[PDB]
RNA sequence: CGUCGUCAGCUCGUGCCGUGAGGUGUUGGGUUAAGUCCCGCAACGAGCGCAACCCCCGCCGUUAGUUGCCAGCGGUUCGGCCGGGCACUCUAACGGGACUGCCCGCGAAAGCGGGAGGAAGGAGGGGACGACGUCUGGUCAGCAUGGCCCUUACGGCCUG
RNA sequence: UUCCCGGGCCUUGUAC
């Protein structure tokens, strides 16, 4: 057992950083304690919003957060009102005039966290485990996706005893490295614990 | 020398009852043959490129003349009825009439055309085939 | 790992030496390098999430 | 090994000599990977055989060395949980080995203080005849040839 | 005029100049024999020239640097095999069998985490 | 008789910025020296893979910099206000000294 | 995260056999590090595997010459020290190159033995990479979390 | 490759 992150795995090729900046020694530690901070912050609000994922970039003592939602209109709200306090949050939080930005993500099935998320708030809403994974599989097969894997960690139905479930199809090459595999986790907290959700979507090569 | 089709280095157990399956490699073997005709085989690098070619070889081999048939015959011919058993099984089994070069060592009732000759003797197969599409020839 | 340990380095402590690192993400304080100042698992799950700019697997 | 054949390594031939027996010594001399120190040691063994004895020492050595060559050897065999200590041929190579070692330990078991006379004193006796290494020769080949009962185990 | 040859062999790199002349080599502006004084394996650096029955033709100018003494005669060597070879072509026919237009390429193995350096396992025992 | 220092963790970044200082100088009248490679420094961290015990997992991270020089030379005017106008990309790092 | 184990195996689609559980594929001969590949064979494929794609070392080339280097020039208070130059080493980026590719011979083929050209010759030498699963394996003392237990104490602060 | 240790594949007797 014992397979490495998918996404560590190609930090070189075919995936890029989520954080893109240069520090020196002086002061890696403090840049990336409060890209902690904001990332935190983030995740804990839009949680609603459908989060995807948060790019942080700095140029010049100055912040360009990035922020890929599923939906769009919860973040931004009637008329752009919701963004600013937002933005005002992480002005107070730390002062370099950030400038937060909204992406919208393209068909939604093809987002290994979405999917996460999803299975996960499906788990925490008492379903059932199998048939939900077998339905997100094939939603994600229907949207192109060569591939598609989905595994749930354990105590399936408030049992006494922790299963892995696991479900798949197509062609998934967790060993090549030219595969551009997106990779997503959640975690669902229930009366009876915790599960852990794990999907992998393979779309096409080099 | 004719339109039809053909089967001579190996018959691989299914090219009919499934015919589909069969008709997948076909199409693998057409998109490869155009692939090696392309100016986008610079990527790939040259070692892949050797696998590449193996494994068009091989299909080349095997699955060349059958790679006419659009879709099922119409009859089949077979020169040994029993050497190539499974073929006539098959052809028994999808309707399509047998026609063979049988010999002292066949069964008459598994062929509904059946030519007594010989299996052997080039000479004899030579003679048979050169008459039988002749008159393929003749009649289109 | 107690809170009150993790409040407990953040205060002067009348005297240098007695100040010392803890991780700024699980509050340990066995593995803690100066350069990210997080111990090494919380090290480890941040570089395999891509969240450290220039850092990647080595392999030589 | 169960496929390959373990391709003998070809030594260097010597530089002084133009030959690979020599070099061949000289690295069994070797201890702790120190090439010039045994090389100086031979070269100050063969300056000491040369001025001792009239005749080049290239000539002593090689004669010493086909001198310590055996052709039988005993090998423990395991059947029924007993020991059948079975004569056998032995390859050039093999020959080559056990002759070199033999007399690189039998150079160190002297009892002068330097090496170069220990070895040099080795070298001439085992050309003679006499010596640590030629005895235990005749020692192996004389537990060899005495056991040809056991000989039906070709092994 | 300039007869040049890289050679490198085992992390050393050497740079060879070969002139017509009496047969003078120098290294580092010093002697080649002064240089490599004790070292029984340095006359294993010019028998390049002794096979082309040279020695006596070419005057050697010898910049070399990095890694260790045996390093500095094998790059050394392969120096002098490319500036012959540079000198003409048709002494690679002779060359080449004798193993000297090889470049040598096996150096020190990376030290390896679960074992002392690289291939030894730490000792274990009372199973 | 300027020196220009390039500084990344992505040398892709860094040659493109390097490529586009040198490209707009050299539009900008006077010769320049060109980029000048320099030795990439390394920085590494050897960890468990395991959170409790197995000493001998040893997983390994690296962190590299790539550095560049550009030294443009014969100084002009409208080329000093070229630089420190165009926008480098987020990633690379820029300083200037004389 | 460790181990079996970097062992080579674990499955599916369609088609054939059997009334059915099921079987074939995945067995047999040979060969590989390998379920690697070939032939035979009622099977043809595909997925996770192996291999490859990625990194370093080894040869060469093109952009690039400062803090690197000094072959051919002029000085030098003789140390690249200056003037001077990117020839060479280097330094980094992008490529080329190795593919049983050519020849002889042996085999039905995969292949085998021997040559040549090459820096390297028959997975060139290492690294990253751990399959379906086993071990009620390890960790509630990295962290996260279900249930019990304490809250003038099993909490917290100092000295030793 | 006889034997010691640890594996893989193919063959045979008594229980789920
Ligand atoms: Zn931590």
């Amino acid at each position: 057992g014992n397979k490495i992150h998918p996404i560590g795995f190609r930090l070189g090729i075919t995936r890029d950083w989520e954080s893109r900046w240069y520090a020196g020694k002086k002061q890696y530690r403090h840049l990336l304690l409060e890209d902690q901070r904001i990332r935190g912050l983030l995740e804990k609000e839009l949680y609603s919003a459908g989060l995807a994922r948060v790019d942080i970039e700095r140029a010049a003592d100055n912040v360009a957060v990035t922020v890929h939602v599923a939906k769009p209109g919860v973040v931004i709200g009637r008329g752009g009102e919701r963004i600013r306090v937002l933005r005002e949050e992480l002005a107070k939080l730390t002062g370099k005039n950030v400038a937060l930005n909204v992406q919208e993500v393209q068909n939604p099935n093809l987002s290994a966290p979405l999917v996460a998320q999803r299975v996960a708030e499906q788990i925490e809403r008492r379903f059932a485990v199998r048939r939900a994974i077998k339905q997100a599989v094939q939603r994600v097969m229907e949207s192109g996706a060569k591939g598609a894997k989905v595994i749930v960690s354990g105590r399936i139905g408030g049992a006494e005893q922790a299963r892995t479930e696991w479900a798949a199809q197509g062609r998934v090459p967790l060993h090549t490295l030219r595969a551009n595999i997106d990779y997503g986790f959640a975690l669902a907290r229930t009366t009876y614990g915790v599960l852990g959700v794990k999907a992998y979507i393979f779309l096409g090569e080099v | 020398r004719a339109g039809m089709p053909y089967v001579n280095q190996r018959w691989l157990g299914g090219m009919l009852t499934n015919f589909k399956t069969i008709s997948q490699r076909v199409h693998r073997l057409e998109e490869l043959e155009a692939l090696f005709a392309s100016p986008e085989i610079e990527e790939r690098p040259k070692k892949e490129q050797v696998r590449l070619k193996h494994e068009l070889e091989r299909l080349q081999k095997y699955l060349s003349g059958f790679r006419l048939l659009k879709r099922l015959p119409d009859a089949i011919f077979v020169v040994d009825p029993t050497k190539e058993a499974i073929a006539v099984r098959e052809a028994r089994k999808l309707f399509i009439p047998v026609i063979a070069l049988a010999d002292t060592d066949s069964d008459p009732d598994l062929v509904d055309y059946i030519i007594p000759g010989n299996d052997d003797a080039i000479r004899s197969i030579q003679l048979i085939l050169s008459r039988a599409v002749d008159l393929i020839i003749q009649a289109r | 790992a107690r809170k009150a340990l993790i409040e407990k380095a953040k205060r002067t402590p009348k005297f240098k030496v007695r100040a010392y690192t803890r991780c700024v993400r699980c509050g340990r304080a066995r593995s803690v390098y100066r350069f990210f100042g997080l111990c090494r698992i919380c090290l480890r799950e941040l570089a395999h999430k891509g969240q450290l700019p220039g850092v990647r697997k080595a392999s030589w | 090994a169960r496929r390959r054949r373990a391709e003998v390594r070809q030594l260097q031939p010597d530089l002084v000599y133009g030959d690979v027996l020599v070099t061949a010594f000289i690295n069994k001399i070797m201890r702790d990977g120190k090439k010039n120190l045994a090389a100086r040691i031979f070269y100050d063994a063969c300056k000491i055989i040369q001025e001792k004895t009239g005749q080049e020492p290239l000539k002593v050595f090689k004669q010493a060395v086909e001198n310590v060559k055996p052709r039988m050897e005993v090998r423990s065999r395991r059947v029924g949980g007993a020991n059948y200590q079975v004569p056998m041929e032995v390859s050039p190579r093999r020959q080559q080995s056990l002759a070199l070692r033999w007399l690189v330990q039998a150079a160190n078991q002297r009892p002068e203080r330097r090496a170069a006379v220990r070895i040099a004193h080795e070298l001439m006796d085992a050309a003679e005849g006499k010596g640590g290494a030629v005895k235990k020769k005749e020692d192996v080949e004389r537990m060899a040839e005495a056991n040809r009962a056991y000989a039906h185990y070709r092994w | 005029e300039q007869y040049y040859g890289t050679g490198r062999r085992k992390e050393a790199v050497a740079r060879v100049f070969l002139r017509p002349g009496n047969g003078k080599v120098t290294v580092n502006g010093q002697d080649f024999n002064e240089y490599f004084q004790g070292l029984v394996r340095a006359v294993a650096a010019l028998e390049p020239l002794r096979a082309v029955d040279a020695l006596g033709h070419f005057d050697a100018y010898i910049t070399v640097r990095g890694g260790g003494k045996s390093g500095q005669i094998d790059a050394i060597k392969l120096g002098i095999a490319r500036a012959l070879v540079q000198y003409n072509p048709d002494y690679r026919a002779k060359l080449k069998p004798l193993g000297f237009l090889t470049r040598d390429a096996r150096v020190v193995e990376r030290k390896k985490y679960g074992k002392h350096k690289a291939r030894r396992a730490p000792q274990y025992s009372k199973r | 008789k300027i020196r220009i220092k390039l500084r990344g963790f992505d040398h892709k970044t860094l040659d493109a910025s390097a490529q586009k200082i040198v490209e707009a100088a050299r539009r900008s009248g006077a010769q320049v020296s060109g980029p000048i490679p320099l030795p990439t420094r390394v920085r590494r961290f050897t960890v468990i893979r395991g959170p409790f015990k197995h000493k001998d997992s040893r997983e390994h991270f690296e962190l590299r910099t790539h550095n560049r020089l550009v030294d443009i030379i014969n100084p002009n005017r409208k080329t000093i206000e070229q630089l420190m106008t165009l926008d480098l990309p987020t990633g690379v790092e820029i300083e200037i000294k004389t």
